[PDB]
């Protein structure tokens, strides 16, 4: 654009016109890892 | 419970873009961090070794210069304290012309200063007190120190010897040329008047031939040609017009309404008799230089080369002006012969081709006249720039020394001077207020300490030996610059000297934009615009 | 919010800040219901559109129109909202008076703007600084523009409109037919690069027509030479053409071609002119009156009060 | 092109003010977790955790930073706490004021080295200082620990409830003081285990006189309540496992299924027959325990606990006096744990927890505590764990210091005081250093909300005279008071390890002047660390 | 924006003034949302999972957990109410409102410019006297079953329906006083709670035995046993390969076909052992033989028991086989390697109940179980899962007041009776705690305060003439939750833990101590 893109209002403005576009469960541990805890 | 909100109240209700800072820890400490970088911005470029830089602004134009002022207003500051203090330094540039330095380094100084008071447990409102008191203290102390005085601004060498210093910060190398020629061209301008305008020293820039090369020029020089085939003149009998060489018409609308052959066939016999008539009554007044700041009519021109009249075209207003108080003529609106006051003169006017340049001159042969010219020659334009800039350091001393003619001791005697009878002040000063006018005191040693930093010595000695030679008696004692180990010397016997208006100036606007920048506790930017800038400002 | 009241010597084309179209297009824009909801209107839809040639002929016409595209068109009162006007480039400062003194005493407006009709026009293009070749129906003008205000010491006035265009058309007399002319203006007229090669298949050069001043490719290098040399590479290189006049023959390379000629081997200038959202005005003074800097640029009703047309002079005689 | 695109470099007083800046910023952060009026901070974990402290080494170890000053200051938060347990935000704050009175001397011409060189020196002479002004401590003197404890927790959220976390970490750590073969040991870290269970009141919470884990008997039909348990402890799975080599069997007879599941059943008699020789009343057990071990084990009527965290029963074998076993055959009375009193196996809210708590000579224990929540119990957790480490430090070097600032204050005079004799040009350094100890009681007074200026300097003064190195701050009242009638007494191993760490840092960061960025790490292959032949050697 | 803002770009921070704003607003909040829950006149909150799954709770815990909130201090508050729900069972709802009055009385003193810290030693001194006023009015009861039944009435009124509570207060209490052997603390573990989703609510039931959620499976097997053997066993009855990796080797189909026989010759052993205890101790078809396993049965296994007439049910819970060795009365056994008659318990009845797609073993008519279960019947799994809230905070109700033997009035008189002796307590407070004394005094009002609100009365006026009758005569009231009157709350039947009480006043003042001195809320763990 003509103006850099930054924080400012005119970009902003630009942009509202149109333009500048914008272990987890027992379900997976196994046979071992199930004894682990019990 | 991985993001913290925005507490009820001002934080929520406040606009997506915009800050707002509060307290010594949001605010006050930026702030000062703020100015303090500023300071260390352009603290290597104060004194006669201070060091160039090499500016770009926005517009890709380049500024190679070591004057403050000059730097400020090509960085693009965009922190509001900064912006403040740098206010504070053009309204110096304003108001005397030289000092921008001073006032950047001792506002930064006591801005440093006031965050370390507030650090120890001093509130703002007593910093503030203390500093004002101190700067009074301050004032009452600088017409003490008060060494020289001028005693004559009609002279040429005790207005070079004066105006030395100033031009020395700027252009180290060649001080004694700039200052000779500045002072030729400042004595033949202020008149028997008191009264001295700074606009009257003209600088013309014509490049190519090295800075010793310049001179003055008692009158006007101006980047333009001849419109005739008359180029010399040696008893100019000038006559200005702000109207155009050319006949004049109808402000409403002029048509030329025929309705027979023969009016026809007289009509342009008769605009160009016209036109003889005119310009033959403005030659038999005895004018032999016309100079219009409109255009230029072919037939006009036919009829002043015929008479031997030479024609200038000064399209500018002020250019016209200018010439007008040089020559002592009067602009006139109507293209009618002038009268003999209405005229102006000169001992000389010719058109010459300076290096590549061809210019107009209007040259007097006495040592006087309304308006001086210094025309600079230069390798470079960024150069001569520089220079230009000098020119009017030294100038703006020269006015300031019409204003007031006291002289105070320079390279850093002032300020150590100052510095320590502030101390012994609040040494005496019970209650909270001694701090702050200690600390006060003691941001004079920045200026010194700025001096010694870029001369390439020690600060510390420096400024160990000025406080002990200050304390045996002598106030007019400073640093010598021509010195490879630290040194000091007298600034009086050796010249070195500054305006007393000029420091009285700066610490004043230096003190009021410290002060200024502390009574700051809320910060509440707006987001920033896109808007087509300042109206006013254009 | 701000009445944006774009009269760009079109129609009334007015609104408010923050809408993309305006919403009070009066000249050549219910019955049988009971009140006066047409009559009213019916006086203004035969009534003469005060602006000729960008420039205010009747000042009653036109104070009668802003009133009946507020309270009519609009339904609302101008004694609440702050108002943007737009005017021609070089407009004389008696038009601007009478306008400053109709709104702030008539409409008793809060606060109001005059913006020139090309800046508002870059506006809505997104820019800030460029030169504009605006040319409509009546005159042409080249505008530059830097930091989004147009330098009022730059601005070079040529008339090569679209009158003047259809003129050496109609040469190659009668009302419809010189229409015919023109409705082959309106429509494809492409721009020849140059006319050896697009005849021999078969405003630039004032010759042509029968003009000796100067061209419109001419007027722009000399309006961006009349500048600073170092914007002179935005000016050149941000060239915005707007105009219907000049979109019909869509011209955008012969004037490149011709103007990079003119400037020396260091900008690139690039022209642009696709946008013809039919409202590039209306759209800008939206733009500006929806910052914050409008409300900078406030001439106010309290200024007005204590300066007049001083005041709307802007002092700086 | 030479370096990467990504590898940025920064040198000279930037790089040093920048990482001073980061210094001070961190510093900053911390700077009102000071003293007894400090108030605490929430802190919002990335795992959506909470943590609400006044702990200086909690706060900086749940903030990351990117600016390496700013990870060196968080790694001296992090030493303090592993040496000394204490001190991570006095250490800060010192570590903060000497880089800045460093910043000081480095807007000036002073090399960096000179700066260490003071430092050194400083330091030095402050280790001496406070072995000088120390006084000795009779650690049999349970009431004079207690209050040494409560020097250190006076400052934390537990000070409400100050009696009965003095005498939880005073009898844990007397408690888990060992010493075995000539080697005196405590290690709070491995024994004296904190286990909080929310719920309760604190004021139940309680040290145990031997452990608690969270364990039920395997089998509803073992007892839960055991009045002198013989305990044997475990390494090895009471179960039927493979073996190391591929031991793959072949059957062709039909009795051999039937004989190898009946060797099984088999084996496991004769371990729990091994286990029953030895006639213990508990088994503890890392690993697991078959079903029919529990057969066996209950009809010798021993209760059983599996699965067993291996530092749980470390804790144990410490607790009861026992030895761990991996071999049931090679079980002896030697290796049976006597001395507990008590095992009970009791339910806290809906959970099951295993007391072993009547123990003689317990060498560890469980500090049991009970409270709100489980953050607020995180709290009590650190503040504890800060209280036994200051009581380990005292019984390790008994060697007392006074608080409040007041050995800051004496440090600094008798610093000041030994500058005078420099006469160099590191006095300048040294002088500053002595004055930067000042912040610990400054930074108190702020907590206070007291003012700063007039108490510090009456403070100043009073330390000045000669009988005064005990005198410093209430930071409850904003006054001055003796230590030892105020009773706020540190370690002296704490002050030291502070002192050292933050000149030390200091040191670190004033010898930086150049940052390098961006380079890539050059190592993948699992990450080098040292192998690698070298020059013989023999 | 500050000091972390530097350091780590991307931080949110709240300092001092901001912090104690979140905090406070987030607590105001909670007990905003809070506020209805409190009494029997609340009303019941519907939450949707995202899943779409419904819960109809008015417990605190569940609608805090329940609710859809990502904010610090609820977390803390939350985990304070989670431990009080943990420890207590009971005293949720109320833990939030009396922490989010307390932070709303102390701002009201902190936006005057007093400082936290002051407040906070107010709470400490206010703590102290409510803990001495709690003790002092608490009431010793030998714990008899009108008064439980009063105690479980008070809570199952609050959580369910009239007639529902009417009913879950007798199988509560029955359950616990089934439970409890004299002076050793009561495990609810031994207490099943089972429930079906077929009937009415009102058909929630308490069986003196157990409720298996499985039963047999072999057709073969009967589905009602009169008088029962029972035999809880943790044995493996199904096929179990070697640890040592074996495999048969056989060069014949004959051969084959005798390691097929062989191979399950040590579990028909141990089928063969039940069978003789079984044809031991019942000679006849009089009696019945029932095997619950914590392990499998191979079909062979369930043929082998069938055939002689043994209901066997396998894969129980790891908790039944205390539940049923305490109800019954055998022996758990994990060998059958020396089993006895005197291994097994008695059950005068078990059946079978079919229930759509599962299988239910109901074993009752027990002699003395000493563990029950608690049928919770309904039509809905939210009515079950409301029902389950309901009689956890009901057995915890009723452990509580029979362990603490003490037992508190309710419905806000001991908060009112505490109220006031902080008030006349305040002027020996020294310096401006008094201001959190008198914090801590208008924070335990809300409880009154909100029941009135829910009652659909005046806040105001009934705690005026509340507190008017406490004064002028001394009797513990409260509110009158019918004619938003004063009434004497030991009296009319409704009963508080003092336990409970004392969890509130304890985790309250903490969490909201800890909260006040908060000056800084920090998220800076990023990248
Ligand atoms: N020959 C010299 N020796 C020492 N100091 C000098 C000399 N010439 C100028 N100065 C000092 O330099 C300073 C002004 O330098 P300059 O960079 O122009 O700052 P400012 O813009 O404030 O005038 C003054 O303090 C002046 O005394
Ligand atoms: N009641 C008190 N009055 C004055 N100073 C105290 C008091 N209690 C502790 N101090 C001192 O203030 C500091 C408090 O330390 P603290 O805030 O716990 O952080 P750390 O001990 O981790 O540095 C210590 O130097 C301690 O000696
Ligand atoms: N019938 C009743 N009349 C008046 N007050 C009651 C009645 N039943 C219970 N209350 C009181 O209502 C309060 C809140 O009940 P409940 O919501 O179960 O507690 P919580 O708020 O912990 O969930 C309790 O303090 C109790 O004393
Ligand atoms: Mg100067
Ligand atoms: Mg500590
Ligand atoms: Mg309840």
């Amino acid at each position: 654009m003509q103006d850099p893109n930054a924080d400012t209002e005119w970009n902003d403005i630009l942009r509202k016109k149109g333009i500048l576009p914008p272990v987890k469960t027992y379900e997976d541990m196994t046979l071992e890892e199930l004894e682990d805890h019990e | 419970a991985l993001h913290v909100p925005k507490a009820p109240g001002f934080a929520q209700m406040l606009k997506e873009g915009a800050k707002h800072f509060s307290g010594l820890e949001e605010a006050v400490y930026r702030n000062i961090q703020a100015c303090k970088e500023l300071a260390q911005t352009t603290r290597t470029a104060y004194g006669p070794n201070g060091m160039n830089k090499m500016v770009i602004n926005h517009l890709e134009k380049l500024f190679v210069t070591n004057d403050a002022a000059t730097i400020l207003r090509e960085l693009e500051v965009q922190h509001p304290a900064a912006k403040m203090i740098v206010m504070a330094s053009h309204m110096q540039e304003q108001e005397v012309g030289d000092g921008t330095n001073f006032v950047l380094v001792f506002a930064g100084a006591l801005l440093e200063l006031a965050e370390e008071l507030l650090r120890i447990g001093l509130s703002v409102s007593e910093v503030i007190e203390g500093y004002e008191i101190a700067c009074r203290k301050a004032h009452e102390i600088l017409p003490n120190l008060v060494c020289c005085s001028a005693k004559n601004l009609r002279d040429i060498d005790e207005v070079s010897s004066l105006l030395r210093t100033s031009i020395m910060s700027k252009q180290y190398g060649n001080e004694v040329f700039l200052a000779k020629l500045i002072a030729q061209a400042c004595v033949s301008i202020f008149p028997d008047s008191g009264h001295f305008n700074v606009d009257n020293i003209r600088v013309c820039k014509i490049l190519g031939s090295g800075i010793s090369s310049s001179s003055v020029l008692h009158g006007m020089v101006f980047k333009k040609e001849t419109e005739g085939d008359v180029t010399s003149v040696k008893d100019a009998k000038i006559a200005v017009y702000s109207c155009p060489f050319d006949g004049m018409i109808t402000e409403t609308k002029g048509t030329v309404l025929i309705k027979t052959a023969e009016e026809l066939m007289n009509f342009s016999k008769g605009e160009e008799n016209l036109m003889d008539a005119q310009v033959k009554a403005i030659a038999d007044t005895g004018a032999n230089v016309v100079v219009t700041g409109g255009k230029v009519a072919d037939m006009a021109l036919h009829y002043a080369n015929k008479y031997n009249i030479m024609l200038v075209r000064l399209n500018s207003k002020w250019d016209l002006r200018r010439l007008c108080k040089t020559v002592g003529a009067t602009a006139l609106p109507r293209l009618t012969p002038p009268v003999l006051e209405e005229m102006g003169h000169c001992d000389s006017v010719y058109l010459s081709e300076v290096g590549d340049t061809q210019v107009v001159v209007f040259k007097h042969e006495k040592e006087d006249g309304a308006i001086s010219t210094i025309v600079l020659r230069g390798s470079t334009d960024n150069l001569m720039d520089d220079i230009e800039r000098a020119v009017d350091d030294g100038v703006n001393t020269f006015k300031v020394l019409t204003r007031d003619k006291r002289l105070v001791p320079g390279g850093g005697a002032t300020e150590i001077e100052l510095a320590k009878q502030i101390t012994s002040y609040g040494e005496t000063c019970p209650g909270l207020e001694q701090y702050a006018i200690k600390k006060f005191a003691e941001a004079f040693e920045a200026i010194p300490r700025a001096l010694a930093e870029n001369s390439g010595v020690k600060a510390n000695e420096v400024i160990s030996k000025l406080y002990a030679v200050h304390q045996e008696g002598n106030k007019n004692v400073g640093l010598d610059i021509e010195a490879e180990v630290p040194a000091v010397k007298d600034m009086l016997e050796a010249g070195i000297l500054d305006t007393y208006l000029g420091k009285y100036w700066a610490i004043k606007l230096a003190t009021n934009a410290a002060v200024t920048v502390l009574r700051v506790d809320q910060i509440i930017m707006a987001k920033p615009a896109g808007g087509p800038k300042p109206p006013s400002g254009k | 919010a701000a009445l944006v009241i774009d009269n760009g010597s079109g129609m009334c084309k007015a609104g408010f800040a923050g809408d993309d179209a305006p919403r009070a297009v009066f000249p050549s824009i219910k019955d049988s219901y009971v009140g006066d909801e047409a009559q009213s209107k019916r006086g203004i839809l035969t009534l003469k559109y005060p602006i000729e040639h960008g420039i205010v002929t009747n000042w009653d016409d036109m104070e009668k129109i802003w009133h009946h595209t507020f309270y009519n068109e609009l339904r609302v009162a101008p004694e609440e909202h702050p108002v943007l006007l737009t005017e021609a480039p070089l407009n004389p400062k008696a038009n601007r008076e009478k306008m400053t003194q109709i709104m702030f005493e008539t409409f008793n407006t809060p606060a109001m703007y005059v913006a020139i009709q090309a800046v508002l026009s870059l506006y809505a293009s997104g820019r800030t600084t460029g030169i504009v070749m605006d040319s409509g129906d009546g005159v042409t003008h080249t505008v530059p523009i830097y930091e989004g205000y147009a330098l009022p010491h730059a601005i070079l006035r040529l008339d090569l409109a679209g009158r003047d265009l259809t003129d050496y058309l109609m040469k190659i007399t009668t009302t419809a037919e010189r229409e015919i002319v023109r409705d082959i203006k309106e429509k494809l007229c492409y721009v020849a690069l140059d006319f050896e090669q697009e005849m021999a298949t078969a405003l630039f050069q004032p010759s042509f027509l029968g003009m000796e001043s100067c061209g419109i490719h001419e007027t722009t290098f000399n309006s961006i030479m009349k500048c600073d040399v170092d914007i002179r590479k935005d000016l050149y290189a941000n060239t915005v053409l707007s105009g219907g006049t000049t979109m019909y023959p869509g011209i955008a390379d012969r004037m490149q071609k011709e103007i990079t000629a003119l400037a020396p081997s260091t900008m690139k200038i690039k022209i642009i002119a696709p946008p013809e959202r039919k409202y590039s005005v209306w759209i800008g003074g939206s733009i500006l009156a929806s910052l914050s800097t409008f409300q900078q640029m406030w001439i106010s009703k309290q200024e007005y009060d204590e300066s007049g047309p001083s005041i709307v002079h802007r002092k700086c005689f | 092109l030479v370096l990467s695109q990504n590898t940025k470099r920064e040198s000279g007083r930037k790089v040093q003010s920048g990482n001073i800046n980061a210094a001070k910023t961190i510093a900053d952060i911390i700077r009102t977790c000071l003293g007894p009026k400090s108030m605490m901070k929430m802190l919002l974990d990335p795992m959506g955790g909470i943590v609400m402290t006044n702990d200086g080494n909690a706060i900086l170890r749940e903030i990351q930073v990117q600016h390496p000053a700013a990870k060196s200051m968080i790694e001296i938060s992090r030493t303090q706490d592993e040496e000394v347990g204490d001190g991570t935000t006095s250490v800060i704050i010192l570590a903060g004021e000497m880089l800045s009175v460093a910043e000081h001397f480095l807007e000036q011409q002073m090399h960096p080295t000179v700066v260490i060189s003071a430092y050194r020196k400083a330091l030095d002479d402050m280790i001496s200082t406070l072995k000088k002004i120390s006084i000795p401590v009779d650690i049999s003197d349970s009431d004079m620990m207690l209050n040494i404890i409560n020097s250190s927790i006076t400052t934390k959220a537990i000070s409400r409830w100050s009696s009965l976390a003095c005498n939880i970490a005073l009898d844990a750590v007397k408690m888990v003081q060992f010493e075995e073969n000539g080697r005196k040991e405590i290690d709070i870290k491995k024994y004296a285990r904190v286990e909080k269970i929310p719920g309760g009141i604190i004021e139940d919470s309680c040290v145990l006189r031997g452990v608690m884990i969270n364990k039920d008997v395997t089998h509803p039909r073992m007892r839960r309540y055991i009045k002198n348990p013989r305990i044997v402890l475990l390494d090895s799975s009471l179960e039927y496992k493979k073996g190391e080599s591929q031991t793959d069997i072949e059957i062709t007879r039909e009795e051999d299924f039937t004989r190898i599941l009946q060797m099984e059943e088999e084996y496991i008699q004769q371990l729990c027959e091994d286990i029953i020789q030895l006639k213990p009343d508990v088994v503890i057990t890392e690993k697991g325990i078959s079903d029919l071990a529990q057969h066996y084990l209950m009809r010798a009527n021993i209760t059983a606990i599996r699965r067993v965290r291996k530092t749980d029963n470390n804790r144990i074998a410490r607790a009861c006096g026992a030895r761990i076993v991996s071999r049931p055959e090679e079980l002896r009375e030697d290796d049976v744990g006597t001395g507990a009193g008590l095992l009970e196996i009791k339910k806290i809210g809906d959970e099951y927890f295993t007391f072993i708590t009547d123990c003689k000579d317990p060498k560890a224990c469980t500090i049991l505590l009970r409270g709100a929540s489980k953050e607020i119990l995180s709290e009590v957790e650190r503040n504890l764990q800060d209280a036994m480490q200051v009581c380990r430090n005292v019984l390790l070097d008994p060697q007392l210091v006074p608080g409040g600032g007041a050995s800051e204050m004496a440090v600094a005079h008798a610093l000041t005081e030994k500058s005078k004799a420099m006469t160099g040009v590191e006095q300048w350094p040294y002088r500053a250093v002595a004055q930067a100890l000042e912040v610990i009681p400054r930074t108190l007074i702020q907590n206070c909300g007291a003012s700063t200026i007039r108490l510090l300097t009456s403070l100043r003064a009073k330390h000045t005279q000669e009988n005064c190195e005990t005198w410093g701050v209430n930071g409850e009242t904003g006054t001055l008071v003796d230590m030892k009638e105020l009773g706020i007494w540190e370690p002296l191993a704490v002050k030291l390890q502070t002192y050292k760490t933050a000149v030390e840092t200091a040191v670190l960061l004033l010898r930086i002047d150049d940052i390098v960025s961006g380079h890539k790490k050059k190592g993948d292959d699992q990450s080098r660390q040292g192998g690698a032949p070298d020059a013989g050697q023999e | 924006m500050a000091a972390v803002k530097t350091l780590n770009p991307k931080a949110e921070v709240a300092r001092a003034q901001a912090a104690l704003a979140v905090n406070i607003s987030a607590a105001r909040g909670l007990q905003d949302v809070l506020r209805t829950n409190l009494g029997p006149k609340g009303t019941m909150k519907m939450l949707v999972s995202g899943a779409g799954d419904i819960k109809l709770t008015k417990d605190g815990n569940v609608l805090l957990h329940e609710m859809q909130i990502q904010h610090p201090t609820a977390s803390l508050i939350a985990k304070v109410a989670t431990a009080q729900d943990d420890i207590t069972g009971d005293g949720t709802t109320s833990n939030v409102l009396i922490i989010g009055e307390l932070l709303k009385q102390a701002d009201l003193y902190i936006s005057e410019g007093l400082h936290p810290r002051i407040i906070t030693e107010g709470f400490e001194a206010a703590k102290e006297k409510a803990l001495q006023f709690l003790e002092e009015v608490k009431v010793s009861r030998e714990m008899d079953r009108e008064t439980l039944i009063d105690v479980a009435r008070t809570s199952l009124r609050t959580k369910v329906h009239a007639e529902l509570a009417d009913v879950l207060t007798e199988a509560v209490v029955d359950s616990i006083l089934a439970i409890k052997k004299q002076d050793e603390p009561i495990d609810l573990f031994m207490i099943e709670i089972m429930e079906m989703k077929h009937k009415s609510e009102t058909d929630t039931s308490l069986i003196r035995g157990l409720v298996l959620d499985h039963g047999a499976r072999h057709p073969d097997m009967k589905k009602r046993v009169e008088d029962a053997y029972i035999l809880t066993c943790n044995v493996s009855l199904e096929y179990e390969k070697t640890e040592v990796n074996s495999g048969f080797f056989y060069k014949s189909a004959e051969e084959r076909e005798k390691l097929v026989k062989a191979e399950r010759k040590f579990i028909e052993d141990r089928v063969k052992k039940i069978i003789e205890l079984k044809r031991k101790v019942c000679g006849d078809s009089d009696k019945g033989f029932v095997v619950i396993n914590q392990k499998g049965i191979d079909p062979f296994s369930l043929d082998a028991l069938s055939k002689e007439g043994i209901v066997a049910l396998r894969r129980a819970k790891r908790r039944n086989m205390e539940r049923l060795t305490l109800a019954c009365g055998g022996v758990a056994l994990n060998s059958f390697d020396d089993l006895s008659p005197d291994c097994l318990g008695h059950a005068g009845l078990v059946y079978e109940y079919t229930l759509g797609e599962e299988k239910f073993t109901f074993i009752e008519k027990c002699n003395n179980p000493r563990s029950v279960t608690l049928l919770i019947k309904g039509p809905n799994k939210h009515t079950l899962t409301q029902i389950k809230d309901a009689v956890r905070d009901g057995l915890r109700a009723v452990k509580n007041a029979i362990d603490d033997g003490c037992v508190v009035p309710g419905a806000g008189a001991v908060e009112v009776a505490m109220a006031e002796a902080l008030i006349k307590h305040k002027p020996s407070v020294k310096g401006r705690a008094q201001l959190g004394v008198q914090a801590f005094a208008d924070a335990l009002l809300i409880i009154p305060k909100v029941l009135a609100q829910n009652s659909g009365f005046d806040l105001q006026e009934t705690l005026v003439k509340i507190q008017a009758e406490h004064s002028e005569s001394g009797q513990l009231v409260g509110v009158d939750l019918n004619t938003g009157e004063p009434m004497v709350a030991a009296e009319v039947g409704v009963w508080d833990n003092y336990c409970v009480k004392k969890q509130l006043l304890h985790s309250c003042t903490v969490i909201a101590t800890n909260i006040l001195l908060v000056d800084e809320i920090m998220r800076a763990g990023m990248s």
